[PDB]
RNA sequence: GUCUAACGUCUAUGCGAGUGUUUGGGUGUAAAACCCGUACGCGUAAUGAAAGUGAACGAAGGUGGGGGCCCAUUAGGGUGCACCAUCGACCGAUCCUGAUGUGUUCGGAUGGAUUUGAGUAAGAGCAUAGCUGUUGGGACCCGAAAGAUGGUGAACUAUGCCUG
RNA sequence: GGCGAAAGACUAAUCGAACCAUCUAGUAGCUGGUUCCUGCCGAAGUUUCCCUCAGGAUAGCAGAAGCUCGUAUCAGUUUUAU
RNA sequence: UUGCUUAAUUGAACGUGGACAAUUGAAUGAAGAGCUUUUAGUGGGCCAUUUUUGGUAAGCAGAACUGGCGAUGCGGGAUGA
RNA sequence: CCUAAGGGGGACUCAUGGAGAACAGAAAUCUCCAGUAGAACAAAAGGGUAAAAGUCCCCUUGAUUUUGAUUUUCAGUGUGAAUACAAACCAUGAAAGUGUGGCCUAUCGAUCCUUUAGUCCCUCGGAAUUUGAGGCUAGAGGUGCCAGAAAAGUUACCACAGGGAUAACUGGCUUGUGGCAGUCAAGCGUUCAUAGCGACAUUGCUUUUUGAUUCUUCGAUGUCGGCUCUUCCUAUCAUACCGAAGCAGAAUUCGGUAAGCGUUGGAUUGUUCACCCACUAAUAGGGAACGUGAGCUGGGUUUAGACCGUCGUGAGACAGGUUAGUUU
RNA sequence: GGUUGCGGCCAUAUCUAGCAGAAAGCACCGUUCCCCGUUCGAUCAACCGUAGUUAAGCUGCUAAGAGCAAUACCGAGUAGUGUAGUGGGAGACCAUACGCGAAACUAUUGUGCUGCAAUCU
């Protein structure tokens, strides 16, 4: 899969409302809180005797995961996001087709 | 594995008819479709945006809705032991016209206009249909047909 | 173990006792699924009558 | 059993008048092979009229055992007596659907001599269902 | 378990409630007692009113602003100012409230 | 035997007689089987079906669906029936004179039926100055607003009142209300 | 297949925009019966996560039916409760527009939107009782292999010691 | 826990975890049983989901209460048209 | 009538007013049609004709439609769901 | 899997055949004609497609935004996928139009938690500011047992609830397999199809084989073999009377009527089976719940002890060998 | 009636091989400054209507033509099938009863019709 670093979509800013010029990034998601309540219920749980309290996933079946564009507005620098199919392979910019070349 | 996929089982349904491939003929997109209009609906497969599921193929309904490129049919479906309303929405390469309204529209004329020759006449018209009923009494000429006498015929191998 | 996998035997049977039933009839159906567009504008039209309508028989009373 | 149940035959030995069209010959096609039927003559009417005769009135089975109940009945269809429910019946008249749905289904007892060896199987094949046409009055004359 | 359109219920009846059942058998019987008791008293102290002088006082909360009703003892500035001292108001049948 | 075309020895299925046991009401029943039975009016029969329906196919009346029956063109001097209790409205801002033929009346319905210049009559009153129900306007109250009736056909997308002993944003509002929460229906 | 706590449907009864005396107080011929009232519960408003806002264009709407009633005179006309189908109006949430103005960032008039609510649209509920159905309880009756807590055994027997 | 020249053997006819009382009427999708008469109606082993496959929920089939009405407009059927 | 549509005075939808009366537009039947609430048991099935799959076949296994047994006695098939 | 293999527009026409052109040949490139698709369209198959949906070129991001309605599976729930519009904002084209991912039918994922984006909006409840935290809307992180628990073995020391809803005997259906018997007669048989045989085929019978199935029995019908004893079958090993021969005699072989009558003693083995020795007229084959354990026996199998080999980290396993093991 | 432009139905119109075509139309045809597109003015673009031709296109006719279309004392009431029997047959299968009812084959006939606008011996 190839992306461009470039688009041109909608922006849902409330300045532009029409179709700007994008930068495509990979989304990267944030770090972990040690403050969201949940990770504070978790340690809290987890205290003490008890042993484990919460569940730990492991019959993993997916081999791929969803990419997600961000699309950062250059003209009001509003994000917004678009997940893609699953593709094992992806680059961002690469090389465009050639057609008509030889072996 | 079982697969019961969409367009499943529409190998011949979908077909087009046996030399008729190819474009379609423009009176299917210069009819006129209005809301209360029966259809008859038969998928074209060469037209796949619009489509009908496979149900609808051979159903006949009644005109709903009137879109850009499509119209929405209502058509009664079995669920069980009820029907059920269904709306589907057909682009018109998928619809005809039903023949089964112009046959009645023309009786209900023509039970209008015998009702009014009897009535200009100051006579008595029956105006309801009737089933076919036995035949009268007739009398069989013999000039010319003189009853011919046939026998069954013995048995003979041909090969 | 192994058990019967499926059989629409006797399904006619209970479908016909209480039902089989077509549905009924109105004058108006509903507009739901109708064109926004229509819709819309149909609003402006039956409010429109109403009024006409209405008038006329104003005139017609006092 | 549709088909028997809307000829209004729901029990053995029911009896009942059909005027013939297409409409109730295919209904009757389809009830053929648990049926005997055939052309009724006048004497077979009138016999049965008058010894199994009974009206629908409100939804009850009423004996025709005098002329008023059939002119109550039957008079906005110029049935005035037994003798013109009869005429009405044999010469099949502008009145045969309410005369006959008037008259409520007659309930014939079996054959005084019996049936054929085999009952259900066409009277052409040695049976008894089917069209057996001028044989119904010897038939009726059994069951009646 | 779950079966119906029906509401979902929350009755509490997981621990070992039959033990601690309290039917009040002796509604009338504590009532007839409490009305000895209270002819008791009265006999007691007899022609003194049973009941201590109460103040007045607004109820707290927005929801009950609108309603006054019986309070505990008069503020040492209420009795101050009708020349009463505190310790010797307990005794002639006048409620005090310091911390009013 | 028989191929049975329809249910062999099927009740009815409507009250032939009040489930109620008092006995001032049969006396009513008394009054309107024998006039039903001999009147030929149309009005008699709909009464004696009407004394037999169960407190909630009687729905209350209250004093202002009167009103708006007696506003109805030329009922305005009709005689309103009403086979069950009328209740008084609070929110009225005024009652005409009118005759009202009632099972009962509440203290507010009788004080201001009475207040504007009308009559509370009882239904056995009404036979004597109406004996085949002549210029009267039978009310009847409304079936489809009572509490039970909104759990009614509950479903998906069937907008009905969930059957919920409290209400609140943690009782039944997060998944199969809310797109947020997978689903709404 | 019970009793109980809390419930669904249906039915009967009392009162009714209210309803429920029994926690308690009065009273008594004393666990009864009789009487009393403040609060409170439910209902009388909904909607939104919330800050919050909060139900009439009109005869409390239009159309097609609708029992009964009125005028007729086969037919026909008027009026049409409950209820049914349909199109609207109002309230809350969501989105759009954004007046005079202003702690210049607030305010939100006005007009809209294939959106949405367990709403309004001349209240219907509260209480008692009964059958049936539900859940928690031993839970229709009888039934484990197990688990825990606290105690009793080396008069058999295993092993050490002491003495024969 | 003991004890075992070791068999999972002995520990009061009890041992691959004694005996006694209690928690305890422990739980059981499993087996068994489930007490009077007559009258009327009268099934299902099928759909979907479930660590679901001997079980549930759900829809269907059935009963009960009825309600709005009284030939309105319905049908496991035929004819004609399509 | 409309804020939709047309180049439009064109259409679309909903309407006002007028005409067509019991052969008001096939048959047959109709212990009438329509509607609501609530709940039991069940969720192992099997068989016959016909269609039919795997298998050499099976009183085998699996489907289609109907009718039955299950849940059902009575006359016949001696006997037999 | 694909920034094109998505979208728009334009031009052209594919597989293949024939006839021709230096090196050039079966296959290089060029030309004309024919060419209904006999190709190509990511992928499995089906449908669909010719001035295109195929090949090439140009421009692009509609693979975008707000959410409703609808179709399939359906309980008419969810999920997935798709359809027709409404309101935006765009691409392309002269335009009409088309485009809301892949020509269509598959290509995927709830609650709780976390993270990012959006609104920069509400709350932190004595009042405020700023951090921090919590809300609302949309994605992502994943459950493949895919309507979605967090999870290694052994028991031959074993337990419980049950099940003939289900295996290990007999019995029952079937008869593939096993066994036995026919018909046709090309051949064998010095000549000579049928004295005696008999291929390629084909029709049957049997239930002493093994399968197939799971109907009966799991609140138990004692599941190997032998000893002992009775009866029955005939597909007859011997004995009676006969027919046939490639019957001279003697011997032998095939057959008919035939189950009246008999069909053994031993070495090895738990054996059934087998194999050897020997006698004999002959040492035929079977059934009777694979007859026969309240008849026996208990050598085998199949509890618990123990040894070995292989396997296992181990506890332990072996349908492998070995020894000891209550027969009411 | 012919011809052109735009069409409806979409072979009775297609395919092969011959022959004919007045008038107008259409067409081939001549040229490259300009807009435009190509390896190539072949296609596409533009100019002239001037120099020529019905040779081709197109149109019509011909063919025991192929194909297509229609019809039927053609085959055939055959194959199949709905319904029935305590019918036949060891079976495989078959007959009968009340109904429905093909395809191939054979023979014959036909070979575009038509709507709007303009034009012509
Ligand atoms: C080290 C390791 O690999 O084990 C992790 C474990 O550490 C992890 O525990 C996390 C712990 O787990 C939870 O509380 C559960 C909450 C929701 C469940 C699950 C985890 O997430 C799920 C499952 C699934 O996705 C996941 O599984 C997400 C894993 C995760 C890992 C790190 C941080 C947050 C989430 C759904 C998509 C979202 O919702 C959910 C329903 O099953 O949450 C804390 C916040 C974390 O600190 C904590 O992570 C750490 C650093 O130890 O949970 C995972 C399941 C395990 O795989
Ligand atoms: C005492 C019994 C009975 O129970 C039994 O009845 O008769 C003998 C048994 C049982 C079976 C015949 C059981 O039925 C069955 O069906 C299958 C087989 C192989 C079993 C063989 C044998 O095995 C046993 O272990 C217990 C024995
Ligand atoms: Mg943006
Ligand atoms: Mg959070
Ligand atoms: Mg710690
Ligand atoms: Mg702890
Ligand atoms: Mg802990
Ligand atoms: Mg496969
Ligand atoms: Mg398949
Ligand atoms: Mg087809
Ligand atoms: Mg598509
Ligand atoms: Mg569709
Ligand atoms: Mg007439
Ligand atoms: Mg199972
Ligand atoms: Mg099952
Ligand atoms: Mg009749
Ligand atoms: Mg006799
Ligand atoms: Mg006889
Ligand atoms: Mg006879
Ligand atoms: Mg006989
Ligand atoms: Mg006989
Ligand atoms: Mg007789
Ligand atoms: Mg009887
Ligand atoms: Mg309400
Ligand atoms: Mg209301
Ligand atoms: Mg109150
Ligand atoms: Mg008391
Ligand atoms: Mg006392
Ligand atoms: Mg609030
Ligand atoms: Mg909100
Ligand atoms: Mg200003
Ligand atoms: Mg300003
Ligand atoms: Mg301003
Ligand atoms: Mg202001
Ligand atoms: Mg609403
Ligand atoms: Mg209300
Ligand atoms: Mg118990
Ligand atoms: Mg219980
Ligand atoms: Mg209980
Ligand atoms: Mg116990
Ligand atoms: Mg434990
Ligand atoms: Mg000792
Ligand atoms: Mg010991
Ligand atoms: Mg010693
Ligand atoms: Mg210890
Ligand atoms: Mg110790
Ligand atoms: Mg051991
Ligand atoms: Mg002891
Ligand atoms: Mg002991
Ligand atoms: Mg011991
Ligand atoms: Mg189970
Ligand atoms: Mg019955
Ligand atoms: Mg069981
Ligand atoms: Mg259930
Ligand atoms: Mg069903
Ligand atoms: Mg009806
Ligand atoms: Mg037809
Ligand atoms: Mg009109
Ligand atoms: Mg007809
Ligand atoms: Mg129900
Ligand atoms: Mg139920
Ligand atoms: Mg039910
Ligand atoms: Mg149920
Ligand atoms: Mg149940
Ligand atoms: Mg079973
Ligand atoms: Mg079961
Ligand atoms: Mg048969
Ligand atoms: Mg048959
Ligand atoms: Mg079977
Ligand atoms: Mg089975
Ligand atoms: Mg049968
Ligand atoms: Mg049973
Ligand atoms: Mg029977
Ligand atoms: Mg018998
Ligand atoms: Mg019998
Ligand atoms: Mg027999
Ligand atoms: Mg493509
Ligand atoms: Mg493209
Ligand atoms: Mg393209
Ligand atoms: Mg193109
Ligand atoms: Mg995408
Ligand atoms: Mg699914
Ligand atoms: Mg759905
Ligand atoms: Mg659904
Ligand atoms: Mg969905
Ligand atoms: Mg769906
Ligand atoms: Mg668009
Ligand atoms: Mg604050
Ligand atoms: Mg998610
Ligand atoms: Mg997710
Ligand atoms: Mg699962
Ligand atoms: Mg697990
Ligand atoms: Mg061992
Ligand atoms: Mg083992
Ligand atoms: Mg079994
Ligand atoms: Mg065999
Ligand atoms: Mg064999
Ligand atoms: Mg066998
Ligand atoms: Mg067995
Ligand atoms: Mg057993
Ligand atoms: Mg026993
Ligand atoms: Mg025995
Ligand atoms: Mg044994
Ligand atoms: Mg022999
Ligand atoms: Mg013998
Ligand atoms: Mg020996
Ligand atoms: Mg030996
Ligand atoms: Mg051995
Ligand atoms: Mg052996
Ligand atoms: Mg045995
Ligand atoms: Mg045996
Ligand atoms: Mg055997
Ligand atoms: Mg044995
Ligand atoms: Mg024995
Ligand atoms: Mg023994
Ligand atoms: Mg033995
Ligand atoms: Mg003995
Ligand atoms: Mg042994
Ligand atoms: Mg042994
Ligand atoms: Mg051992
Ligand atoms: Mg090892
Ligand atoms: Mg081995
Ligand atoms: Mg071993
Ligand atoms: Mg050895
Ligand atoms: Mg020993
Ligand atoms: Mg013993
Ligand atoms: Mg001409
Ligand atoms: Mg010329
Ligand atoms: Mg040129
Ligand atoms: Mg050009
Ligand atoms: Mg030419
Ligand atoms: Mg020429
Ligand atoms: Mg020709
Ligand atoms: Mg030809
Ligand atoms: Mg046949
Ligand atoms: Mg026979
Ligand atoms: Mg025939
Ligand atoms: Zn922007």
């Amino acid at each position: 899969v190839n992306v461009p670093k470039t688009r041109k979509t909608y922006c849902k800013g409330k300045e532009c409302r029409k179709h700007t010029q994008h930068k495509v990034t990979q989304y990267k998601a944030g770090k972990a809180s040690l403050f969201a309540q949940g990770k504070r219920r978790y340690d809290r749980k987890q205290s003490g005797y008890g042993g484990q309290t919460k569940q730990i996933f492991h019959k993993k079946a997916k081999t791929t995961k969803k990419v997600v564009l961000r699309l950062e507005c250059v003209v009001c620098k509003t994000k917004a996001q678009l997940p893609l199919k699953r593709c094992k392979h992806f680059e961002l910019g690469g090389d465009k087709k050639q057609k008509g070349q030889a072996l | 594995g079982k697969s019961r996929g969409y367009r499943s089982g529409t190998r011949y349904a979908f077909q087009r008819d046996f030399k008729k491939h190819g474009a379609i003929p423009l009176s299917t997109y210069l009819k006129v479709y209005k809301v209360g209009d029966i259809v008859d609906i038969k998928a074209n497969g060469s037209i796949q945006k619009g489509m009908p599921h496979k149900y609808y193929h051979g159903k006949t309904g009644i005109v709903y809705n009137v879109t850009k490129s499509s119209v929405g049919v209502i058509i009664n479906k079995v669920v069980g032991n009820r029907y059920i309303e269904k709306r589907v929405n057909l682009r018109v390469e998928h619809v005809k016209h039903s023949a089964c309204r112009q046959e009645f529209l023309n009786r209900v004329k023509s039970n209008a206009a015998k009702k009014r020759e009897a009535k200009a006449n100051g006579e008595t018209v029956y105006l309801k249909r009737q089933a076919a009923k036995p035949r009268g009494s007739r009398i069989i000429s013999t000039e010319g047909n003189i009853p011919q006498t046939l026998a069954p015929v013995a048995y003979e191998t041909f090969i | 173990a192994k058990s019967k996998n499926h059989t629409a035997h006797n399904q006619t049977r209970k479908a016909h006792r209480n039902g089989i039933k077509k549905p009924k009839t109105y004058k108006y159906p509903s507009l739901k699924g109708v064109d926004a567009k229509f819709k819309r504008n149909h609003r402006y039209a039956l409010h429109g009558t109403a009024k006409a309508l209405a008038k006329a028989r104003a005139e017609k009373s006092a | 059993r549709k088909v028997l149940q809307l000829l209004r035959l729901t029990q053995i030995n029911a009896g009942v008048f059909v005027r013939l069209t297409k409409a109730t010959s295919e209904l009757i096609k389809l009830a053929e092979p648990y049926v005997a039927y055939g052309y009724p003559s006048l004497s077979t009417i009138r016999q049965l009229v008058y010894k199994r005769g009974f009206g629908k009135v409100n939804k009850q089975r009423i004996a025709l055992s005098d002329n008023a109940i059939i002119e109550a009945n039957l008079g906005k269809f110029n049935i005035l007596s037994i003798e013109d429910l009869i005429h009405e019946i044999y010469t099949v008249g502008p009145n045969f659907k309410q005369v006959s749905n008037f008259l409520w289904p007659f309930k014939l007892s079996n054959p005084n001599g019996g049936f054929r060896a085999r009952k259900f199987q066409h009277f052409i094949q040695g049976g008894d269902t089917g069209n057996r046409e001028q044989f119904i009055n010897a038939l009726v004359k059994q069951m009646n | 378990a779950i079966s119906k359109n029906l509401p979902l219920l929350n009755n509490h009846f997981r621990k070992h409630w039959q033990e601690r059942v309290r039917v009040h058998f002796d509604q009338a019987g504590k009532k007839a007692s409490r009305r000895q008791s209270r002819l008791r008293k009265a006999a007691k102290i007899a022609p003194r009113p049973i009941d201590a002088l109460r103040p007045v006082v607004r109820a707290p909360t927005v929801k009950y602003n609108r309603k006054v009703r019986a309070g505990r003892g008069f503020t040492l500035a209420e009795l101050k100012a009708v020349g009463i001292a505190p310790k010797y108001a307990r005794t002639i049948g006048i409620s005090v409230d310091h911390r009013r | 035997g028989r191929d049975h075309t329809s249910k062999q020895h099927v009740r009815s299925g409507h009250r032939t007689a009040p489930k109620s046991d008092n006995v001032y009401l049969q006396l009513l029943v008394k009054l309107y089987s024998f006039l039903a039975r001999r009147t030929d009016a149309p009005f008699n029969k709909v009464i004696l079906k009407s004394l037999f329906l169960s407190k909630i196919n009687r729905p209350p009346v209250s004093v202002s669906r009167i009103s708006r029956a007696l506003k109805q063109k030329g009922a305005a001097e009709k005689t309103i029936v009403v086979v069950g209790t009328v209740t008084d409205d609070n929110r009225l801002l005024e009652f005409p004179k009118a005759t009202i033929a009632a099972l009962r009346f509440t203290a507010g319905a009788k004080d201001r039926i009475l207040k504007n210049g009308g009559e509370a009559i009882t239904l056995d009153q009404l036979a004597l100055r109406a004996p085949k129900g002549q210029n009267t306007l039978i009310v009847r109250g409304p079936r489809n607003s009572r509490e039970a009736v909104r759990h009614f056909g509950f479903g998906p997308h069937k907008g009905k009142a969930p059957r919920i002993l409290s209400k609140g944003r943690k009782f039944e509002r997060a998944r199969g209300r809310r797109r947020s929460r997978g689903f709404k229906v």
